[PDB]
């Protein structure tokens, strides 16, 4: 039991890193979507 | 003048980033508690 | 171990909230991306054309 | 305590499936954002 | 005339929401067990 | 002239896919432990 939970504690730790990783992913993706919107607004439109 | 719905777009994007932060704040708390259970 | 089977419980609960939050964040990001696509498709292209 | 730990293990297993489900969704969203960028670059710009 | 691939695009965005939904459903089942 | 900042955009999208795969890996280990 010390062990069955032991794995669980370490398992939750790895699950937490997964979320931090996906978050960093979503964070970069968000900046790119913002880049597109800014590109269309400030670059493309004025010329369209 | 076409017009890109910019003000609303930036608002939503700001909402996305605010949610990413709250997500990481929740994870920080989970870790804090897990490093409080026992040892390495 | 008792008080530790409960700590892990409170930690998972926080981890679950972390996922709910990120999920809502992605949900809004998804709708903005669709927004971009619809703008190009229904607003930009028609002018870039006629 | 057995099941207490056996409940938590089952929850964590659902949570993990939650993170995988979200990751897959972000993966797809990422390819569509790439698609938008390639459309603007390869198809739209050359004509503006 | 340029033609945006706007039907497969909608379909892809639709599957993204389904996965976001599945994600939430799984966390719902996780919180349930934990509350039980 | 119109010059899309393409190479940076592509590198960032690859960084995103990298973070996604890392994520799946951390989960693959959490599941492993659980099944042990």
């Amino acid at each position: 039991l010390e062990g069955e939970v032991n794995k669980i504690k370490s398992a939750l730790l790895s699950t937490n890193k997964a979320v931090v990783s996906l978050s960093n992913g979503v964070s970069v993706l968000t900046s790119k979507v913002l880049d597109l919107k800014n590109y269309i607004d400030k670059q493309l439109l004025p010329i369209v | 003048p076409l017009v890109f719905p910019s003000d609303e777009f930036d608002a939503s994007i700001s909402q996305v980033n605010e949610k990413i932060n709250q997500s990481l704040a929740f994870i920080r708390k989970s870790d804090e508690l897990l490093h409080n259970v026992n040892a390495g």
